[PDB]
């Protein structure tokens, strides 16, 4: 996260850390959407241009974390992967369309003050909240700048950006499965996701039932906190069908 | 699940974190 | 740079 702030303890209890066994290291952000399922971005697991194709056995899931590098004894919980599920039409070749994957855990994680799942939007919450100017919150342990690593979970609030502005900011072909977020050069304030934040949650708090919803998954950007450029997020409601398919058929 | 989106250390205790009101005030 | 996770969990 760039120009973000230190997370309060318990502020993001759905935040998950994709962790690399050997060599031990942060792979990506992710989120907890139930006691056995974790949501993340597809490119965190599969990205052939970079020679990335992880399997379950390669990874660990670390839930309830605050500190980036520290092993938070009695607080965090580390889960083993049972199965990985990548969207069958994930477009790593062109624009990262449909950048989303599910990770079924080996054993149920136990909730606590530090561990708790976020909601997934229904059509009516998406329609009410996915609006230019409405702000969301993205979190993660990624770089503090484009060119470093934070000591604790970073937090930043960012306004959803108008689709024409999103499109006019880039040469990449953008889709309905994406939205962009970030301030304009105009708006003075700044901030963005960055490398390592990938697969992490863009959440909003519904003013209707006071619950936090994950609207977006950190997907891509051209640089980090670049003036006139925006963060791009997987549109989770647009792929909710796929998500409950996967969950409705594999337990 | 169904207790989803409600954080133990904030919503369950009716505490706010320091910037959620920035979100609220944008939901205009 | 990462603190060692317990040998278990693998
Ligand atoms: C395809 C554009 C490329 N610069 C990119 O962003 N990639 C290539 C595949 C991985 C992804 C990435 O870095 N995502 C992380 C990210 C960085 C900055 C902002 C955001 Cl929203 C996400
Ligand atoms: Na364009
Ligand atoms: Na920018």
């Amino acid at each position: 996260i760039v120009e973000g702030s230190d997370a309060e303890i318990g502020m993001s209890p759905w935040q998950v850390m994709l962790f690399r066994k050997s060599p031990q290291e942060l792979l990506c952000g992710a989120s907890l959407i139930s006691d056995r399922w974790v949501l993340t971005a597809a490119h965190c697991l599969l990205y052939p241009p970079w020679d990335k194709n992880f399997t379950e056995n390669d990874l660990l899931v670390r839930i309830g974390k605050h500190s980036r590098t520290r092993y938070e004894r009695n607080i965090e919980k580390i889960s083993m992967l049972e199965k990985i599920y990548i969207h069958p039409r994930y477009n790593w070749r062109e624009n990262l369309d449909r950048d989303i994957a599910l990770m079924k855990l080996k054993k149920p994680v136990a909730f606590s003050d530090y561990i708790h799942p976020v909601c997934l939007p229904d059509r009516e919450t998406a329609a009410s909240l996915l609006q230019a100017g409405y702000k969301g919150r993205v979190t993660g342990w990624g770089n503090l700048k484009e060119t470093g690593q934070p000591s604790v979970l970073q937090v930043v609030n960012l306004p959803i950006v108008e689709r024409p502005v999103c499109k006019d900011s880039t040469r990449i072909r953008i889709t309905d499965n994406m939205f962009c977020a970030g301030y304009k050069p105009d708006e003075g304030k700044r901030g963005d996701a960055c490398e390592g934040d990938s697969g992490g949650p863009f959440v909003m708090k519904s003013p209707f039932n006071n619950r936090w919803y994950q609207m977006g998954i950190v997907s891509w950007g051209e640089g980090c906190d670049r003036d006139g450029k925006y963060g791009f997020y997987t549109h989770v409601f647009r792929l909710k069908k796929w998500i409950q398919k996967v969950i409705d058929q594999f337990g | 699940e169904a207790d989803c989106g409600l954080r133990p250390l904030f919503e369950k205790k009716s505490l706010e974190d320091k910037t959620e009101r920035e979100l609220l005030e944008s939901y205009i | 740079d990462f603190e060692e996770i317990p040998e278990e969990y693998l």
